[PDB]
RNA sequence: GAAGACUGGAGUGCAGAAGAGGAGAGUGGAAUUCCACGUGUAGCGGUGAAAUGCGUAGAUAUGUGGAGGAACACCAGUGGCGAAGGCGACUCUCUGGUCUGUAACUGACGCUGAGGCGCGAAAGCGUGGGGAGCAAACAGGAUUAGAUACCCUGGUAGUCCACGCCGUAAACGAUGAGUGCUAAGUGUUAGGGGGUUUCCGCCCCUUAGUGCUGCAGCUAACGCAUUAAGCACUCCGCCUGGGGA
């Protein structure tokens, strides 16, 4: 069953480390059987209201088609701890 | 209908009078078609014909007024129900209205008018009153 | 619910002919199969009672094909108990 | 009034469309009532699903 | 009763649709309360009036930051879902029901259902947690001939969550379930078909809910009236003057 990732990464990062933290949960991902379909960074955004000390956010977009259902559990629980991902949402469709 | 269909004959014809209908169809079976005869051969409607079908039939009865309305059939009712069934000997046939109306009873040779089942001195299951 | 495919591995094993749907060893088998998938999530989920109505009537509904199969053909609803492992 | 999506054959109102549902907020942020948007219930559903889901991603003010 | 046959009741298959239906986990923004720190200073709060109360040990107000609990503005509508109770923030997992269309499949496989077994608002009980607001009991201030009350200032059990009991209500449509038949007019929800139009769109028909107004019919009257309290068949529950009770 096909997915959609949204998350929100911090502005105050830099391009390297950026890439990284963009790449490592495509990994997480890609660790479980899920196959990414898309991985297109959706740009610089001001947010609505700030919801940390920010006010600016690096959107990010992902399409999954995956059937287990884990991954997304793993991509949930591993999005929430750390700290650079500051917003994420997950839909089915 | 679920239970008596029989009864669900008496009463379409009872709710067809009441608005002064003139024609009405209804499922066909081989028990209401005979009712239907003996109630026009009575002179009680005008006229009965059967329209074929796929699964069983259907039977449309046309109904009688005189020349300013005056129902011609005034009342009908269902003696012999599935909760309790009635059954009369040759000297129990009821009598409707001194004879005014009819009974129909189903003889072993038929179902036949009050008047008619007591010439062969027979008797069955009372079905209706027709008045 | 079972998904399409497991529901339909089953109407092609149970079918009588090479057509029927709607045959008495199609349903039974077919209940089963969705009263037993329905059985480990009350095990699991103790408080879901709304769900819990809908196995008792599945339940009811299973039970009344099975003693008409049985009124109107005994070797076929032995047969079919043995192959299901009923009662 | 007329509706928009039926319209305009729109079956889907999706979230990520903020300039579409700029339209169907007030001042404050507030959905509209469907009285003044002139849209269907059916189609009201699905937008006012959408508009939560677009505040929940910081794409629009929960209060302006 | 037996032996066959049929598809209209019932159910399955195939294609679509809507929904605060239920259980578990995670997340969000307003607002009250409290705490910390700057500005400031003489009041704040409260009522028909006033007082109790809070404040120079510096509040109330105002700006920034932090903590915690509970409920989910606008959408929201005789709208929706569920057998009833009831269900309103967002996301994911596990799940039950319903409607429309097709004629592929089975061929009466149906209805009701005493005793039995499950669910059942709120208050209430047992063990272990939580406690921001609210508030039975309680204290003080008011009103009154009196005021174990209404009003004001505070305030514990509880309201919340986990497990187990309780099994009640104006648990109401004061209207048991199933089926069939009997003028019309007009809103609204979820679908299907057709005529017109370039599409939107306008009009008609039809299925399943939900409102209103009314003919026949019924009722003691008020009123009900295709969602009957009208005309009928099947099964169940209940009533036989009031008090004692
Ligand atoms: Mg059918
Ligand atoms: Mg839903
Ligand atoms: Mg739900
Ligand atoms: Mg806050
Ligand atoms: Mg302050
Ligand atoms: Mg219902
Ligand atoms: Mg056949
Ligand atoms: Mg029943
Ligand atoms: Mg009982
Ligand atoms: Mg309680
Ligand atoms: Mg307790
Ligand atoms: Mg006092
Ligand atoms: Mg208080
Ligand atoms: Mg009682
Ligand atoms: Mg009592
Ligand atoms: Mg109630
Ligand atoms: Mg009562
Ligand atoms: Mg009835
Ligand atoms: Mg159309
Ligand atoms: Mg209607
Ligand atoms: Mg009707
Ligand atoms: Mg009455
Ligand atoms: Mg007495
Ligand atoms: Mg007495």
């Amino acid at each position: 069953r096909k997915y959609e990732i949204m998350y929100i990464i911090r502005p105050n990062i830099e391009e390297d480390e950026k890439k990284a933290v963009v790449e490592r949960f495509d990994g997480i991902l890609t660790e479980n059987g899920a196959e990414i379909i898309e991985s297109k960074e959706w740009g610089k955004r001001r947010l609505a209201y700030e919801i940390n000390d920010y006010r600016d956010g690096f959107y990010h977009i992902v399409k999954l088609n995956a059937d287990k259902a884990d991954s997304i559990n793993e991509f949930d629980r591993l999005a929430k701890i750390s700290d650079d991902i500051v917003r994420h949402m997950v839909i089915k469709e | 209908v679920m239970t008596d269909p029989i009864a669900d004959f008496l009463t379409r014809i009872r709710n067809a009078n009441m608005v002064k209908h003139d024609k009405l169809e209804l499922p066909a079976s081989k028990i209401k078609k005979e009712i239907a005869e003996i109630l026009k051969r009575e002179g009680f409607i005008r006229d009965v014909e059967y329209i074929e079908d796929d699964n069983a039939g259907t039977i449309r009865v046309f109904l009688k007024y005189g020349a300013t309305g005056e129902r011609v059939i005034t009342g009908l009712k269902r003696i012999s129900k599935p909760g309790l069934r009635v059954y009369a000997k040759s000297t129990e046939v009821p009598k409707v209205l001194n004879g005014l109306g009819i009974a129909i009873v189903s003889t072993s040779q038929g179902v036949l008018t009050d008047k008619e089942a007591r010439a062969k001195q027979v008797g069955g299951e009372v079905l209706a009153y027709v008045w | 619910a079972l998904t399409q495919e497991r529901k339909n591995e089953i109407i092609a094993e149970y079918r009588v002919h090479d057509t029927d749907t709607g045959s008495p060893e199609v349903q039974i088998a077919v209940l089963t199969a969705e009263i037993n998938s329905l059985n480990e999530h009350v095990r699991v989920h103790k408080k879901d009672h709304h769900s819990y109505r809908g196995l008792m009537k599945m339940v009811g509904h299973r039970r009344n094909l099975l003693t008409y199969l049985r009124k109107k053909d005994v070797q076929r609803y032995r047969e079919l108990i043995k192959r299901l492992g009923l009662r | 009034k007329v509706c928009y999506f039926t319209s305009n054959g729109i079956t889907h109102i999706d979230y990520k469309d903020v300039e579409l549902l700029k339209k169907f907020v007030s001042e404050r942020g507030k959905i509209l009532p469907r009285r003044v948007t002139g849209t269907s219930a059916k189609y009201q559903r699905k937008l006012t699903v959408a508009i939560k889901r677009s505040r929940q991603m910081a794409l629009l003010p929960f209060v302006a």
